């Protein structure tokens, strides 16, 4: 007997587990599904069952007089969906808040050229920003790891890169990603979501007005039962 | 199964002088060293004693003889480059100066060739010169 | 905890910033000199089927597009930087061309007409032939994509090991 | 054992040779595509094979108090692929410069009945400006000339109406442009693309901003070799 | 340096500025009168087939669109400038046609739905029922595109010389 599910950021319980990355560029452990006692197995299989992976960073300004613009942000600020206007697409590029103030801010103006932004409120001089941007660069893949703590195998281990996630309309069948490989988790075991990037991942920031959950990871996956 | 053999005869094959009706009169009249009959004196190809005003850059010019040739010499001046069975075609090239000239090629090593192709190669005055063949 | 099995026909796409390529920055209008230079990968063997897309991402210095008369050229070489003449696949212009959607829609997935099949050391050049007015090519704001291999469309490039006499056929590439 | 490639402005030589017509409305040359001794011969198939055409010509006028308003532009604009907006066209439609004060001005707003704009920029007064809008209407066809100087014939001598290059998504599959008739090159003959429409068309104008060359022919072809 | 023949099925589209159809200006009240006089080449026939896009790019004297609960027709009519009851292929609303992509997408093209045939002195007539409201009609600013003769998606027009047999059997309808 088969169903179909999603894992998701929470998915079924609280087994889950998320963490960061370093600034160094290094392949680190990211995202980690781990099976429950509930089922019996579960399975995931690229070119069939889609993935969907939404990114994000932080970083951060004091503010000063003149200072509309927002400089390089330490990434290439690439579209989405190859769109450029930000009401236009199926999410933004580029989120910020105002901490001083306490509030959600918009945007004015953007330059991909110069991987730079430009804000409607300038900020005060001492006034604290945060800024949530997608990722930029870097590359991404899954792993196995069994009860022992213990690799067992990478999946169809062409590392795709970060880019092409947002190059896409994700939602959109056809243009929706398929990774490739198969795997077949067991009881107690584990698999993991690995990164390299020159910049850091963010979950769970509270200033962050959109909601709980600035960055995900949901994939169409098949289940026993 | 010895017609296999007969076809295989080599009077029909690898014949230096092609026999097209090759009448005994005309095969002896051709090894004669008393006065040029029609088929006493060899074929090849020159263009002396004056060498050419090319004047192109771009675009190939064509050369032909009237046979396949087996070795070639070339006098130039100053800068050119060459080839044999170019451009439409993926075709190689050769690039000749100054200083290397006079140019040959061609031992008994196996050429067959009819066409050739010419071009100005930057890297020189309105510099052209002299082709010529051996079979 | 298996993880399974695969195949030899990898489906990928191209682009600029793999370590099989070059980008090189180009003047006004000297269309010898190759913008983009992808070479074999030094032991696998690639390949492009015919109707297949491409989405450059060409741009100045400025940010801003070229001129739109530009000529596009993608040919085939010979295995130290010569081109070829023959075995060209494109020669089109870019005020034809649209970047906000070139590898979604594949109504605007603009295509090739041959196929091509790439050995181990061979090369394949991009060329530029521009008027002289232009501001030339800044290769790090511009960039390149061809195939895909997530969808279902247009159609993804072909990578493979050695698979043995179809390789000795395949070696008749030859001149 | 053929191949797609592309004859243009420039394209595969400098042979090639671009003109102008007569304001005698007198159906004159236009383009030379002569074809040179790389080749062997040249294809071209109406109905298979695609073609494209931005005619465009110049007006000139000085400014004064209220020239916000080009006036009647002696040429049949459209909308662009139907829609009418600047921004949303695949390309623009017209574009004029204020030499004395080596200006470019972007346009506000069109008038497509009367054929008209209006603009951001009032230049001023004893002050040129200079025009290039789209060509409208008009009437062409394909000749062909020998290495003679003399022609053999025409192809398929339908006329087309200029404005349909401009109709259609150009680049979109399906919604290519295409003729008639069918033709065949020699090594060094010529076909030579014909016109005749109300007004002088245009190239290679020093003051016009956007390229070096104003207006384009381009047509997908066939070869050998 | 040969161009090649062709055949007497010339494939094309339909426009106004084709000195064979002349375009009239009308009221908003004239069912009757031919806004379009298609009269025959004197010289060939015309033929079309079931599944045939119409480009109705009817336009006013300001370039508005006319009302969309305006109907036309197009009909195969005499030679002496009357129409025929039955040769009817289309009736239809302008309501039913996407200006920006009328011409250009698939499903926003409507088609025919009988075959057609036309000879050199024969007429086809297409008539415009409008309500009085509109504000009439103009054909300067507008034009047509019957067929389509540069896509994958439509069709186009065959039109032909004097093909002896098969002209016989034509002018047997």
């Amino acid at each position: 007997y088969t169903i179909s599910h999603t894992g998701g950021t929470l998915g079924s319980s609280k087994v889950t587990t998320a963490a960061n990355q370093t600034s160094p560029q290094r392949e680190t452990a990211i995202i980690g599904f781990e099976c429950p006692r509930k089922f019996a197995e579960i399975e995931y299989v690229g070119q069939r069952d889609s993935t969907r992976f939404i990114p994000r960073t932080t970083e951060s300004i004091t503010g000063t007089a003149g200072d509309d613009t927002v400089v390089s942000l330490t990434a290439n600020i690439q579209p989405v969906a190859g769109e450029t206007a930000i009401e236009d697409q199926d999410y933004p590029v580029a989120v910020a808040y105002n901490v001083t103030q306490g509030v959600q801010v918009d945007i004015d103006a953007v330059d991909y050229a110069a991987d730079e932004v430009t804000l409607a409120d300038n900020p005060a001089d001492g006034d604290t920003v945060k800024v949530w941007p997608i990722m930029g660069d870097g590359d991404v893949q899954f792993r196995l790891v069994n009860q022992f703590g213990q690799e067992e195998g990478r999946v169809y281990p062409w590392a795709t890169p970060l880019y092409r996630w947002h190059d896409f309309p994700q939602l959109k069948r056809g243009r929706e990603i398929n990774l490739h490989g198969s795997v077949t988790w067991e009881e107690n075991e584990t698999v993991e979501v690995l990164l390299d990037a020159p910049q850091a991942i963010t979950w769970e920031d509270s200033d962050y007005p959109e909601g709980q959950y600035v960055s995900t990871f949901e994939q169409d996956v098949e289940i026993t039962l | 199964e010895r017609l296999g053999r007969l076809v295989d005869v080599l009077e029909t094959k690898e014949f230096g002088d092609t026999t097209v009706e090759r009448s005994v009169t005309q095969n002896i009249d051709r090894t004669r060293t008393d006065s040029p009959n029609n088929e006493n004196q060899p074929i090849y190809f020159s263009t002396g004693p004056e060498a050419i005003a090319v004047e192109n850059t771009e675009e190939w010019e064509r050369l032909d003889f009237g046979i396949v040739a087996e070795t070639v010499n070339i006098r130039t001046t100053d800068d050119i480059d060459i080839a044999f069975a170019d451009p439409n075609k993926n075709g190689p090239v050769i690039r000749v100066r100054e200083g290397e000239s006079p140019f040959t090629i061609g031992g008994d090593a196996g050429i067959e060739s009819a066409f050739i192709w010419l071009r100005q190669a930057e890297t020189a005055s309105n510099t052209p010169g002299i082709q010529i063949i051996a079979f | 905890g298996n993880i399974g099995n695969l195949s030899a026909e990898k489906q990928i796409s191209v682009y600029d910033g793999q370590p099989f390529v070059d980008e090189q920055d180009v003047p006004a209008d000297d269309p010898n000199t190759p913008a983009l230079t992808i070479e074999g990968p030094d032991g696998y063997v690639i390949a492009v089927d015919a109707g297949t897309p491409i989405a450059p991402e060409f741009r100045d210095s400025n940010g801003n597009k070229l001129d739109p008369s530009t000529r596009v050229i993608v040919q085939k070489c010979d295995r130290q930087g010569n081109p070829l003449g023959d075995g060209i696949v494109f020669n089109d212009t870019l005020g034809r061309f649209d970047y906000e959607q070139m590898r979604t829609d594949p109504d605007f997935m603009r295509k090739t007409a041959k196929s091509l099949m790439i050995d181990e050391r061979e090369i394949v050049k991009v060329f530029v032939d521009i008027p002289a007015g232009a501001n030339g090519y800044d290769a790090d704001k511009s960039r390149l994509t061809l195939g895909d291999d997530t969808s279902d469309f247009g159609k993804a490039v072909e990578i493979v090991d050695h698979d043995e006499l179809s390789d000795a056929e395949t070696r008749a590439v030859k001149a």
